[PDB]
């Protein structure tokens, strides 16, 4: 029987943006759309432990 | 000349703290970062 999975953490900034100043300024005009990539993968990783 | 490109600005910052009614001391966890360079 399998028990646990591989716990991963994904940055929302470095996947979408190439560390450019234009992509970060358009991200601040979006509000926050990635509010839930961090807390769901945290919420998996608590339940994997 | 032939030069590789290795990208910068990686690694996470994690904080370890108790509550605000207990203590203000914060332990800082570097995520996957060798601290001999920084």
């Amino acid at each position: 029987l399998p028990v646990s999975m591989t716990k991963t953490s994904v940055d929302c900034t470095m996947y979408i943006c190439g560390d450019s100043t234009e992509c970060s300024n358009l991200l601040l005009q979006y509000g926050s759309f990635c509010t839930q990539l961090k807390r769901a993968l945290t919420g998996i990783a608590v339940e994997q432990d | 000349e032939i030069l590789d490109i290795t990208p910068c600005s990686f690694g996470g910052v994690s904080v370890i703290t108790p509550g605000t009614n207990t203590s203000n001391q914060v332990a800082v966890l570097y995520q996957g970062v060798n601290c001999t360079e920084v």
